[PDB]
DNA sequence: TCTCGCTGACCTCTCGAT
RNA sequence: AUCGAGAGG
């Protein structure tokens, strides 16, 4: 389908194991996958989220939402700071961030803001932290706390359909609806989730 | 050949007595759609801005946000042009998590206002009729199958 | 009287209990009434009719 | 972002059948996943021993009665289906029951075998009413998993539906655990009810091994 | 105009007696 | 086959 959307199917699974394997993998991908994403941002123009800047097409909520949409990879830093200063006429693009060695952007063409008047401009610094899963900004509690999506998965879904092998009719087939943000290959994300789940129960394997 | 071309259940979308669709979600599917699209005051996850329907689904599955939470989501919708082409429109709409999740099965070419309400039987019937008028036969049957699946699943989850 | 009998058995008086989905382990969002109803099998078996 | 590994910290034996298993060092969100997966695997794929065939000398078919026995042959077959045994040697074993005189016939009356261990010699199979009557049956016990009906693949042998799985009930609860100064960790408490055939720790090991064997397919490309 | 015959009022299964 | 007595939809 895409470099971020993939399909994997396991047909010969025993009865009742589809809702075990798929559910476990879905939970691990949703809540346990490690990753780094934007969690904080400070804007000179706007002191608070409620306050609205002048000279930029997108409101503060849209800016925070685009920051949430940003997918970033950090090499060896737990918390890193990325700064963006933009001037002229045109949309504010993720490629405008000053390049850093430890920080990489999978999709440079990610719009954060749209510039309306050349008189106004924004200089913004974003904080990126490595974590696991999705923690809302409300639970985290002029610093703008934005939601952080550490887990690379964008959507995970599984569906169990009966598949019949010769002489056996109760066997189950599992198909995976897997969507990623482009940080890692969705197949490799499935591999990571399976590895994590296997390593969790290593203390019980005979 | 005549069975396939005339008597197939896929070719029997509309009633012969009147133009209303004859296949319609009912019972469990209607209850599931009505549970998804209904809203509640001070539900868990209220007031959060979402980047799309997929984030709404993620917060629902994670247990972070309720299905009836009144949130603000970015929805991209398509409307047919004069020549019939599809042009997208992106905006932030006041909706719920359930309606945002449901929007994923709605085919391209329909307004978001169809799902931005507590869906009863009449609402789903009108939505199916609109889908048939705008898109055609195969999109209507695919949409009906998806609606039935989603209604069954979320009626089971509703308890 | 039914509520009192439920009380004596250490059961909720509403007749509804919290159920969990077997396939996912996720609690159902609403309480579900659970009890013992006398079920009958009728002389209308499918093998006699197929 | 290293993940903690759960450990078997306590296996409590409330009774011969009722047991509780605790898994203390679990991360947040892993308790429910492990509990559900282990509950499903324990309820589905635990092997056990059940009665398959029963041969009674004076009985030709299930829908008959034997003189001096209060219970019908069908009821005797149900009572033999409700028999829990353990075999260490092989899967297939034959048990012979012989008793005479008035009095209930219990599971202790089966002839003693070194391999076969009857966990509950108290429950009755049949009753003898008058002194002259005697009962003599050959019981066949096999090892398997799940429910295998007798309908699915001589005169005088009585096929019995095999409820192989020894697990009766599984309940799991996740509670907070205090490891070092961390409070985000939680513990998984698995509650078991069985027939006495399987060891709860062995049941946990078997379930985890099945889960890992299934997961290795996803681990590989 | 009013009595006065003549007309009309889906599918499936089980049993026994002729 | 037909009739009588039921029954289900
Ligand atoms: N021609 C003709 N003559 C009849 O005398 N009957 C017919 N058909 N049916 C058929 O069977 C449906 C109702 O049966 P029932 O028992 O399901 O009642 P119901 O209200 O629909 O549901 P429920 O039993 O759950 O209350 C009905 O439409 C029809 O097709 C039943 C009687």
């Amino acid at each position: 389908v895409s470099s971020t959307h993939a399909k994997v199917t396991l047909e010969p699974l025993e009865r009742g194991f589809g809702h075990t394997l798929g559910n476990a993998l879905r939970r691990i991908l949703l809540s346990s996958m490690p990753g780094c994403a934007v969690t904080e941002v400070e804007i000179d123009g706007v002191l608070h989220e409620y306050s609205t800047k002048e000279g930029v097409q997108e409101d503060i909520l849209e800016i925070l939402l685009n920051l949430k949409g940003l997918a970033v990879r950090v090499q060896g830093k737990d918390e890193v700071i990325l700064t963006l200063n933009k001037s002229g006429i045109g949309p504010v693009t993720a490629a405008d961030i000053t390049h850093d060695g430890d920080v990489e952007i999978v999709k440079p063409q990610h719009v954060i803001c749209h510039l309306t008047d050349e008189n106004a401009s924004i200089s913004m610094r974003i904080k990126v932290q490595r974590g696991r899963g999705y923690v809302p900004a409300s639970t985290r509690i002029g610093r703008l706390l934005v939601d952080a999506c550490y887990s690379p998965v964008e959507r995970i879904a599984y569906n169990v359909e009966a598949a019949r092998v010769e002489q056996r009719t109760d066997l189950d087939k599992l198909v995976i609806e897997m969507e990623t943000n482009g940080t890692i290959d969705p197949e490799e994300a499935i591999r990571r989730a399976a590895t994590i789940l296997a390593e969790q129960l290593e203390a019980f394997v005979d | 050949l005549e069975a396939r071309a005339l008597m197939m259940s896929t070719n029997n979308i509309l009633s012969p007595a009147n133009g209303e669709p004859i296949i319609v979600p009912s019972q469990d599917v209607v209850l599931g759609l009505y549970y998804m699209t209904r809203d509640c005051v001070n539900a868990k996850g209220e007031g959060m801005v979402l980047t799309g329907p997929k984030e709404a689904e993620r917060l629902y599955r994670s247990g972070l946000a309720s299905l009836h939470a009144r949130v603000k989501v970015r929805i991209t919708e398509y409307e047919k042009d004069a020549n019939g082409e599809l042009v997208a429109k992106t905006s932030l709409k006041d909706t719920t998590v359930g309606r945002a999740i449901l929007w994923m099965i709605v085919p391209k070419g329909l307004p978001y206002s169809i799902v931005n309400q507590a869906l009863g039987k009449k609402a789903i019937s009108k939505m199916l009729n609109t889908c048939y008028r705008i898109l055609g036969l195969k999109p209507t049957v695919i949409f009906a199958d998806q609606i039935m699946y989603t209604g069954f699943a979320y009626a089971a989850r509703s308890g | 009287e039914i509520k009192e009998l439920l009380k004596l058995g250490d059961l909720p008086t509403s007749g509804q209990i919290r159920l969990y989905d077997g396939r996912t382990g996720e609690q159902f969002e609403r309480p579900v009434t659970v009890g013992y109803m006398y079920m009958l099998k009728l002389n209308h078996l499918v093998d006699d009719k197929m």
